[PDB]
């Protein structure tokens, strides 16, 4: 006996019936991201650029704002919040449960670490110039809002109570994610792929 | 409450701060010059948390291609031995749970393969990934080799290390004055093409409007075939005559202690053991320039074979020298 | 072949012609962005021009 991410009930991986409409494939899905994240951007922000281009003295802390900055911070503190919540949810009922079910708080826990991760990206890759990399930020975006959409509507196809804590605790993700993902689409035409000005400008001490 | 401006600081190093810079970007392929060139320490972290990670996210992958066909229902939940056989339809044989899943992606990257979780021809999708993976790992294998051995073909170089002397003098050499420092060397390998050249680093105005700011002038070395190469093996002396043509024939002893002067020295050539080019660069301000020392004989033929004598390098004596100035000695012989 | 990027020894977009030191000089600027120094550097002034010569030959270039 040991962790069982599906509920260590057989059947509760039974997925005869319909191929996404079980409760833990749905964790999985929501986990994936997470687990996708991390394990692409820990090396890139660890092995940081060291090459030499122009000089060592860069102004210190160069561009101090970026494009849409101000409701970032803020935003990803509230999306530390909520899964602070989600935790907390999942964890008070556990100890009701028979087994770990360890698909209650895993995920919450992964994006936890996935969302400051997420920050510590930002924040790294933005103070420096090399805004070309933060394309792949999006993507991660994208990819867990469908995630996070993909759980929601199969609640309402199961109509969870308004009032359980549970369903109105997880509605608020997907409006930050989408809050998120506009923030880092508003800074797409500075730097992006193509057919941009991409201007220029040093900014002073 | 600072000194004057240094161009160059003792340890090389040239102390110059360019602003005003058209900074392009990055371009994404820096990072890869980077970790080429990286201290042992890390690349031996890099490596191990590229493989471990690839392992981890190949095996999540698993973990969903197997759960999703409802493998994992017919294995856990179904007979364990005897009431049930097996329908054949599993999409990777016998990988029940996470950790098999994990000891499934080793296997399918690290080239194990022990056998007892077969690949079926049942789901496409696993064919598909395993060709992802397989593909991914061969990659991540060839770049990390070329890493390593990249990192072992610099196991030779280790740094620069000629030792100039602290601080020059000024002296009297055939009834003319002169300029001195001393250069050395350190290990095994003599020096090969070896060059020197000596600077002057000055602010001198013009008389037609230009003022050069921070203006560097070349002034010959001694050396009876006017070439600017030295073999050395014991330390040597690289003097440099003072002469009209010189700019230092202005400078005078007391006025040498309020001056504005700055005599780089650069040393170039190559190493035999390396086959790589090299320079070793030193600045010598005003303050740390004595006048009427000479250097100390330093080699002494003792019993058996030639010695030099670290012990007192940069030691001086002083020695006669007069008060006046280039031109002054130089001048008039009465003077 | 991934420690080389590209050039980086800058020159001016226009000369320049004066008088230094009594006389007339021909000038130009000549900058470096690398931080890495540049050993045993050397440069070369050429004209090109269309020649003649008393015998008669013309090199063109
Ligand atoms: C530390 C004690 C054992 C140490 C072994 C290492 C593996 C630990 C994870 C683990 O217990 O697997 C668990 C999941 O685990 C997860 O769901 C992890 C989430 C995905 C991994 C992403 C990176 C972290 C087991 O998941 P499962 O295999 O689906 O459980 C059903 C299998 N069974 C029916 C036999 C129970
Ligand atoms: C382990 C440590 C890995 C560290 C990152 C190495 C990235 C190397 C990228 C090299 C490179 O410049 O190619 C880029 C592709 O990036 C990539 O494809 C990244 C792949 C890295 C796999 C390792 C862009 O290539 P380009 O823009 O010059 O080509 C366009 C012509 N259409
Ligand atoms: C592990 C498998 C070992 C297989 C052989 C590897 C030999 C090559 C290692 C290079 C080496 O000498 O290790 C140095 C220190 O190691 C260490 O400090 C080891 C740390 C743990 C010791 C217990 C790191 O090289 P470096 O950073 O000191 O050299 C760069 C500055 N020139
Ligand atoms: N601040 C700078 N940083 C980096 N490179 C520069 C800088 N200024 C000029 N250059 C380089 O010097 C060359 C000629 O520059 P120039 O003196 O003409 O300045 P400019 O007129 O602003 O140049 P351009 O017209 O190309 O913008 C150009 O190729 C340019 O790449
Ligand atoms: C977990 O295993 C239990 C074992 O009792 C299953 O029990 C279900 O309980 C409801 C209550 O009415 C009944 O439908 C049956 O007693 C069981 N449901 C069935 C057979 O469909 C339970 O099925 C398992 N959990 C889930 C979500 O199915
Ligand atoms: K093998």
């Amino acid at each position: 006996m040991s962790l069982s991410f599906c509920g260590n009930n057989i059947s509760s991986y039974n997925i005869y019936h319909g191929v996404l409409q079980n409760p833990c494939f749905v964790d999985a899905l929501n986990l994936v991201p997470h687990v996708f994240l991390l394990f692409i951007t820990f090396p890139i922000l660890f092995i940081g650029w060291g090459s030499q281009s122009s000089k060592v003295q860069i102004h210190h802390n160069t561009w101090l704002h970026f494009p849409g900055h101000n409701l970032r911070w803020i935003l990803t503190f509230a999306l530390l919040f909520v899964h602070v919540c989600e935790i907390a949810e999942g964890i008070v009922s556990d100890s009701q449960r028979a087994s770990r079910h360890l698909h209650l708080f895993m995920p919450a826990v992964m994006g936890f670490v996935a969302t400051t991760t997420s920050i510590v990206y930002y924040h790294n890759i933005e103070t420096s110039n090399f805004p070309k990399l933060l394309l792949a930020l999006f993507l991660y975006w994208v990819m867990a809002f469908i995630t996070k959409t993909i759980k929601l509507v199969k609640y309402w196809q199961l109509g969870w109570g308004m009032s359980d804590l549970r369903f109105c605790i997880t509605g608020v993700m997907v409006i930050l994610n989408g809050l998120l993902m506009a923030v880092e689409i508003n800074v797409i035409r500075v730097r992006r792929y193509v057919f941009f000005m991409n201007p220029q400008k040093v900014k002073p001490p | 409450r600072l000194p004057k401006a240094r161009f160059i600081a003792k340890s090389g190093a040239c102390n110059l701060a360019h602003k005003n810079i058209r900074e392009q970007g990055r371009f994404l392929q820096d990072i890869f010059t980077t970790l080429v060139d990286l201290k042992w320490r890390h690349t031996l972290v890099i490596f191990t948390m590229s493989f471990l990670c690839s392992w981890l996210l190949f095996a999540i992958m698993w973990w969903l291609v197997a759960f999703a066909h409802g493998d994992i229902y017919a294995y856990m939940e179904k007979g364990i031995t005897e009431k049930s056989g097996l329908e054949s339809a599993v999409c990777v044989t016998n990988v029940r749970s996470f950790t098999s899943a994990f000891l499934f992606s080793i296997e399918v990257q690290v080239t194990i393969g022990f056998g007892g979780r077969m690949m079926t021809e049942e789901c496409p999708l696993a064919i598909t990934v395993l060709i992802l993976q397989n593909i991914v790992g061969l990659i991540i294998n060839a770049v990390m080799l070329g890493c390593i051995f990249m990192k072992t073909a610099q196991a030779h170089r280790r740094a620069e290390t000629l030792i100039f002397s602290r601080h020059a003098v000024i002296a009297v050499r055939n009834g003319k004055l002169c300029f001195m420092f001393r250069v050395g060397d350190l290990r095994k390998s003599m020096i090969i093409s070896a060059s020197v050249r000596i600077q002057v680093v000055k602010k001198t105005t013009t008389p037609e409007g230009e003022v050069v700011p921070i203006h560097q002038q070349d002034i010959p070395v001694d050396n009876p075939i006017e070439s600017n190469n030295i073999f050395l093996v014991a330390p040597l002396i690289i003097c440099h005559v003072i002469d009209k043509r010189s700019p230092l024939y202005d400078i005078s002893a007391t006025d040498l202690v309020n001056q504005d002067l700055e005599v780089i020295v650069i040393l170039e050539g190559v190493v035999e053991t390396t086959g790589i080019t090299t320079q070793a660069r030193t600045s010598y301000i005003a303050e740390e320039i004595q006048w009427g020392h000479r250097f100390v004989s330093i080699v002494t033929e003792e019993e058996g074979v030639y010695s030099v004598d670290y012990s007192k390098f940069g030691n001086t004596v002083r020695v006669a020298a007069p008060r006046c100035s280039a031109r002054e000695l130089d001048e008039k012989p009465s003077i």
